[PDB]
């Protein structure tokens, strides 16, 4: 067990320089300013877990559950630099810094060799209609409509079928796709899942 | 490189690698691969 970065405190705290909230952001700027501003613990919606646990209720995410569905994207929650009540210690004493942060070259080797050396590292794709539809296997986009970036955790790789694959968590819940992770395509910069990759080194060491 | 890699095989001592996220009803994707990925790296160097 350890410590779950909030994504309330970076959503909401990171400003002009990440981007526009709730409406789209730069990963390279949210890494930098890990390493810049730090960041607090926080985990997932009505937890009270963390300094800053996540407010936006959690939806349906284009599949059939119980959970009200999506409804786009609403206002990016405010900055508030104190934690919630009944957490301790304190926000400025509960950030976590970055050593530094760095892009990773556009080669699937060195995405490989990253993950292996330090870990899962984040980076972004872009989201054809075909893709919501996606339940388990690997993902290869072949209809649809380009419908924007998504950036995500990639922390692996395998072949299945021989077909080689990035093992990828997305963020809309476990009830999407393969209990929320899903497997796209490895090796052709497929939608660009391998042109955008983006990584850093924990202050800690 | 090993054929095939999973983080969350490589280190169990880190829950958060297997943890997943609801971003809700907002563009928020682009915190969300950072504060995951940042949690998992935390604990894979120290804690
Ligand atoms: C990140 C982002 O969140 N993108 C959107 C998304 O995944 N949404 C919107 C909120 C609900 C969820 C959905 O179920 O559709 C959407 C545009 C993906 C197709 C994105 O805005 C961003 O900042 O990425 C740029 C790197």
């Amino acid at each position: 067990v350890s410590v779950e970065v909030s994504a309330e405190d970076l959503l909401t705290c990171c400003g002009s320089m990440c981007g526009d909230g709730c409406n789209g952001g730069y990963p390279a700027e949210a890494w930098n300013f890990w390493t810049r501003k730090g960041l607090v613990s926080g985990g997932l919606y009505e937890s009270h877990v963390g300094c800053r646990p996540y407010s936006i209720p959690p939806c349906e995410h284009h599949v059939n559950g119980s959970r009200p569905p999506c409804t786009g994207e609403g206002d990016t929650p405010k900055c508030s630099k104190i934690c919630e009540p009944g957490y301790s210690p304190t926000y400025k004493q509960d950030k976590h810094y970055g050593y530094n942060s760095y892009s990773v070259s556009n080669s699937e080797k060195d995405i490989m060799a990253e993950i292996y050396k330090n870990g899962p590292v984040e980076g972004a794709f872009s989201v054809y209609s075909d893709f919501l539809l996606y339940k388990s296997g690997v993902y290869q986009h072949v209809t649809g409509e380009m419908m924007g970036g998504h950036a995500i955790r990639i922390l692996g790789w395998g072949v299945e079928n021989g077909t080689p694959y990035w093992l990828v968590a997305n963020s809309w819940n476990t009830d999407w796709g393969d209990n929320g992770f899903f497997k796209i395509l490895r090796g052709q910069d497929h939608c660009g899942i391998e042109s955008e990759v983006v990584a850093g080194i924990p202050r800690t060491d | 490189l090993p054929a095939s890699f999973d983080a969350r095989e490589q280190w169990p001592q880190c829950p958060t690698i297997k943890e997943i996220r609801d971003q809700g009803s907002c563009g928020s994707c682009w915190a969300f691969g950072a504060v995951e990925a940042i949690s998992d790296r935390i604990c894979i160097h120290t804690n």
